[PDB]
């Protein structure tokens, strides 16, 4: 198998700039027979390509131009990555920003697809504050069904997990609203029968990264 | 009043051959009498700013010597810049430059060079040869690609496409229109490339292949129907014991030639003994079935005659 | 602008027939060169189908075919599924520009799936949030199919025109969709009232769900 | 503290190109003083000292002895490593070096067969080669790996590893199969080491998947064609099958003929569904008469009930 | 264009070393695609492959068993030439020492022969002194025929041209013969019309590559 | 102690017949890899004439030909000449002893060529040699075929016994052979007899051409 795994900001200021770095395993960056791409996607613009890096006799790059006056990409050969960035960023340039694996698959060969991707990265683009989220849990015949309230947090992964992931069953982790003002609010759910009120207990686990919040909630009836 | 000796030398490679997360680029100016010796560095023959580089002069004895260091990250040396390490003493300028070392046994490039096809020989009478070069650097404008005659005798203006490639190669292609008797008389057309990056030059070589040359025997085909089974027929050509090889092969329905794409032709196939041999087939379809049942399988070859060609039909009667 | 590869914004289906999807270019991408198709089921990462116009790689389904000729090339799902609505992309490699070329997006949508009602789950402002001063009303839908969900709020007997917000549905996993409303609140004007309303409407309706401060 | 060992060597000129001589210098730095013992030590063995010589700068508190060993172009690209190591107060400190690595080597290729359907069906016993080609021209380096999908064990293989005349090495191991195990699923997996692979070589083989489809036969005969009476030359079309491994012979007196008597073509892509191949036999004056019959036979998966299928044709 | 060209000593003693270099014109020691091999050819063994030096990622040898014991063959990318040495020698080493290109033709490729040689080298395996010859003008009285009489040298390439390379047109040169003695004698005769006999004088160049001799006759028609 | 591979040491043919050379191993080398042939003209290097098993390269008459067949390999050449008078050599790459492996050779001969006599040329002891007290005398022999030739010398009407020492004759760039005689003398001797004479005999006519002192 072979692995991707983004990282960076997902806050940047206008005029400044984006940058965001994709790690692989089970493969080199320098390896010859494949070619490693930033890609980006926002609904108003579809899927759209930005660049790629990659080794032969020399290290090349291939940029979108399209845009090439503002980006970057180039490899970190020693921890085995490459990043992306991004220069002059305005709301435009807001998506959600994927790494790719560009290479061949075999036999004939010499065909190439993107077969190998990143989780994705959302970066958002303004001068507004990175606001924490305020965290308040709320008291729960069919079944029952408790949740913690994420309120009002900027810019927004905020994703939840329970009593560190342990219970997956029947569990919905809601999307989020924008305000007036804008910034986000989320809420989740997750069901247990009645059945054990006292015998099971739940914390739920709250992450926000940008504003560096762990912040975990345990959800009492009541 | 020795004239300075000046050499470079770098971060070596570890023990598995591997480069080193930075590369270090150490000057050495020396054996010198002493007085102005100034150090300055070169990328490729612009300068870079002197921020990145440091000196230490040590005199030991009447000699002396100068060692300058400057530190590039792995990227930039593997980005195959030449880097030049340049000395002005008394007037007089020294260098000394370098960059990384070609791979001792690197992939290397295939070209290939088409002779016409019979179709466009003899048909439409306007022949070409087609040079094609795969597997070069990704770098347009250092590839170099010229044609000659044997007789030395003037070409016409050929074309050329430089692509790069998907898997970052670059695909350079030249097609030259030849006189069309020429071919048929003698007359070796020459391809020559030449890049940087490559030892020798690359020559590929074209002509009418010297042979002899027999005329195709042709017999057309379909296969009985296999009733129930969706619509229409299968039909197929037999075309066999010509030479040279060299040959063209297509379908017509009452004088309108159908597409290459319509029929799948093989590639001339050598026998054991004497004699090559293609097979060609077209499914037809029921609306041509009833609209006129004839349908034309013809050869295009050097030894045909009168016209270069044999022609042969069939239907289902 | 607009992107370079041209695709059909939408395209629909019947749960068992076949339906094509169209992607036409230049000769720079799509004549010279060879043909990916990519499936995005969003929130998660685009997943390779098709590659060079004829092939399915490893753990891809035979139904799903693909086709080129000349400047155009065309994505044939047949005998569909549920998990099958997806965003679909067409993508070449330009050589006139040396860069990947994309396609504008095909959403692929299948009807002929049953209507199901919503879930109207809702909650009382919480524990803490009283002792934070104001508070906030919070309802959360799941579960139906159209994503054409509509709400007023009603405090009291009294819908309220002003201080509610609400989202416009997102898809989930099972092909069920996923809303959520809310209502900012203070608790002078919370206490001041008795009961309370979501009030939803599923096409031609559904019921409410409603909780008071009765602990 | 202890002291630090880098290397460093002579480079490569404008044009990247080595000089006659490759000097290494061993450059021990930043320690306290008194007894410094360097070794070189070629491929990990111990050098004859009068080519390599040291030196010693200070000052004040810092210290940096070099040694400086020169090899011929010759012996640097003999692929040897060198090792410098440093003895200081009874310890010991290490930097190797070797020539610096080819950035676009070509690179080595793999092909995995499956076996035949004669091989399957026909005589039963079914093998598979996995073939590994352009490997550096030294043996036994190299490890050939198989191994199964189910995690079951496997037949002993066959290997030769085979130096070629262009200065390649050629390694082949062929795999007996279970003639039954292909038919149900059974991935078999073949898998590479070697020195000179950044990563480990897996290729792996299969039945093919797909919707089975048995062939159709013609067979034929040509018109006769002037000057040759003697010499009548026969066909066979095979078409719409799946998947695409097929098996063909031609049988004169109920006997198999030498597969060099005939030539069949490569199972090429139908415009529709399937697959379809063309073979054609040449027959002569004593085959005329011995009997007049001749059988084009393809062996195919999803031929029946024998896995076979035989149109018989004359003149 | 490929071009090879060997060179070393003629004559070598028993016991000690033959040492044969083939310098390379038109394609490089270095090169990939290519191997350089040494073969030999004595009457009484034939034609015999001796070893072969080649670049791939780094530089490989191969030789045959026999020599394998006695024998090394080292490229030089100075120079760009590859060179033979071969150890302990006795008279079967005795030979015609050929170098030649193991490669190419291309498109299909894959194929390799030996497409281009060295002219060889004769190595004498004698203990025994490389002696230079005296040389005598053949004089003269069809048309006219004059000659010259190179005689007793020691080991064996003798070659002959007239008037410095100029006239090749109907030139013989002879084989060599040994005397019981040891030593070799040869000939080399021209033919020329008496037409001609008044306009110029000529000169027989004889040049003994191992004893470094090159020194001229000149042909008189004797007396009167 | 002979070749690894072997081949007939001798083949024949007649001008304008087809004559072919076998060539057998075993499989580490013909069987397994392709063969080459080569050509020698004495004196001159080998010259490649048949690559891989059957591939001729440029410039090479098409009247050859080449085969293999399981552990053996044959050449042919198809349409003699006489400028085909050489030795042929076939050679492999051997697979277990990681080295090129040759066959002994087969010298073919064109027979029923015409019958030629020798042109003697004889020259007297020069102008210098005298000083130095030492006279020799000098037979060549120029172009005759079979190619065996007998010398005997003449002091007058006499047999020389000897002093004599005699090439062993060699064949030229046209097919003919060449020789020499040499007779040791004390330049006494020469003025010691009348004239002095090489005859050559060969198959059954002799020539003689003979010359004396002081002219
Ligand atoms: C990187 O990716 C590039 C491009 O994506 C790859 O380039 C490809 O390399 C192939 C071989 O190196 C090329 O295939 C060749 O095409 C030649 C000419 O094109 C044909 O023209 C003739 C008529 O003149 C027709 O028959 C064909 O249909 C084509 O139109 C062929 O002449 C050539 O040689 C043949 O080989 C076959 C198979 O062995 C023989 O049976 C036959 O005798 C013949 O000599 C071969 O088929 C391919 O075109 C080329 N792609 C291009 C130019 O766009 C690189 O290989 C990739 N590099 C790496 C390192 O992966
Ligand atoms: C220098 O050294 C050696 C000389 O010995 C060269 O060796 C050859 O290298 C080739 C290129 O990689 C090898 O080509 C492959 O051969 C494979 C196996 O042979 C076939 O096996 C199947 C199944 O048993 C049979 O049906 C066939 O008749 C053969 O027996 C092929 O499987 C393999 O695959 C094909 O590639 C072609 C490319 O044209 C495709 O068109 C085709 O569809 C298929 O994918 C391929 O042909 C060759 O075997 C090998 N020969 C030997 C004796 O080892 C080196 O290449 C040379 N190295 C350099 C750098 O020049």
């Amino acid at each position: 198998q072979v692995q991707l795994q983004q990282s960076g900001p997902g806050l940047v200021k206008p005029s400044q700039t984006l940058s965001l770095t994709c790690g692989i395993s089970g493969d080199s960056v320098s390896s010859n027979s494949a070619a490693w791409n930033w890609l980006r996607q926002s609904p108003s613009r579809g899927l759209e390509w930005l660049g790629r890096t990659y080794y032969r006799s020399k290290w090349y790059n291939d940029y979108a131009v399209s845009m090439k006056s503002r980006i970057t990409i180039n490899p970190d050969t020693s921890r085995n990555q490459f990043s992306l960035q991004l220069n002059s960023v305005t709301p435009e340039d807001t998506a959600v920003y994927y790494c790719a694996r560009d290479g061949e698959i075999s036999y004939d060969y010499y065909y190439y697809g993107m077969d190998v991707w990143g989780r994705g990265t959302l970066v958002t683009v303004s001068s507004a504050s990175t606001k924490g989220p305020s965290v308040f849990p709320l008291a729960p015949g069919g079944t029952a069904a408790l949740g913690c309230l994420v309120k009002d947090y900027f810019p927004e992964p905020v994703t939840v997990s329970w009593n560190s992931g342990a219970l997956t069953s029947g569990v919905h982790t809601f999307p989020a609203v924008l305000q007036s003002s804008g910034l986000y609010s989320l809420s989740s759910v997750v069901t247990v029968p009645s059945s054990s009120l006292g015998t099971q207990t739940y914390i739920c686990n709250v992450n926000h990264k940008p504003s560096n919040t762990k912040v975990d909630k345990k959800v009492e009836p009541k | 009043f020795t004239p300075p000796t000046v050499k470079i030398l770098q971060s070596s490679c570890d023990g598995g051959g591997h480069f080193p997360p930075t590369i270090q680029l150490l000057c050495l100016v020396s054996g010198y009498t002493p007085g102005t010796i100034q150090i300055t560095w070169l990328e490729d023959g612009q300068v870079m700013d002197v921020d990145l580089s440091t000196a230490s002069t040590t005199q030991e004895g009447e000699l002396a010597s100068t060692q300058s260091e400057l530190t590039l990250s792995q990227k930039h040396w593997l980005s195959d810049r030449t880097y030049t390490c340049q000395v002005t003493y008394q007037g007089h300028t020294f260098e000394d430059s370098t960059k990384k070392c070609a791979d001792s046994n690197p992939r290397g490039v295939s070209a290939y060079l088409s002779r016409p096809s019979p179709f466009d020989l003899f048909i439409r009478k306007s022949p070409t040869i087609t040079c094609l070069v795969v597997d070069l650097a990704p770098s347009k404008g250092t590839v170099q690609l010229t044609w000659s005659r044997a007789s030395g005798k003037p070409v016409n203006h050929s074309t050329r496409k430089e692509e790069k490639q998907r898997n970052g190669t670059l695909t350079v292609t030249s097609t030259l229109p030849v006189g069309t008797r020429d071919w048929i008389e003698g007359e070796t057309y020459q391809c020559r490339v030449t890049h940087p990056h490559l030892p020798r030059a690359l020559m590929r070589s074209t002509t009418k292949t010297s042979g002899p040359r027999a005329a195709p025997e042709v017999y057309a085909f379909a296969t009985p129907e296999w009733p129930g089974s969706r619509d229409k027929r299968t039909l197929a050509c037999l075309i066999q014991n010509f030479m040279p090889e060299d040959i063209s092969v297509q379908w017509l329905h009452n004088e309108v030639q159908l597409p290459d794409a319509r029929h799948s032709t093989t590639q001339p196939r050598k026998t054991k003994g004497s004699g090559f041999f293609v097979f060609s087939r077209l499914e037809v379809t029921r609306a041509e079935w009833e609209q006129k049942d004839e349908f034309i399988c013809r050869a295009v070859h050097e030894a045909a005659s009168p016209s270069q060609t044999v022609q042969r039909a069939v239907s289902v009667n | 602008a607009q992107s370079v590869l041209t695709q059909p914004p939408s395209a629909s289906g019947t749960p068992g027939q076949r339906v094509t999807i169209s992607c036409s270019g230049s000769s720079s991408n799509i004549g010279n060169n060879g043909v990916n198709w990519y499936q995005q089921v969003p929130g998660k990462p685009p997943k390779l189908l098709i590659y060079y116009d004829d092939l399915l790689p490893s753990g891809v389904s035979d139904r799903f075919s693909g086709s080129k000729s000349g400047t155009s090339a065309s994505l044939a799902i047949s005998g569909l599924q549920s998990e099958d609505e997806a965003d679909y992309y067409c993508e070449a490699w330009d050589d006139s520009l040396d860069g990947v070329v994309f396609g504008g997006g095909t959403k692929l949508t299948v009807l002929g799936q049953p209507k199901a009602a919503p879930s109207v789950t809702l909650f009382p402002p919480s524990s803490e949030e009283l002792q934070a001063n104001k508070a906030t009303l919070v309802c959360l839908i799941s579960d139906f199919y159209p994503g054409a969900v509509t709400v007023a709020w009603k405090a009291d007997s009294s819908p309220v025109k002003a201080g509610v917000e609400t989202t416009t549905p997102s898809k989930q996993s099972n092909n069920k969709y996923a809303a959520s409303s809310y209502l900012s609140l203070t608790p002078e004007q919370w206490k001041s009232h008795r009961s309370y309303s979501c009030q939803v409407t599923h096409e031609g309706s559904t019921v409410e769900k409603t909780v008071a401060p009765t602990e």
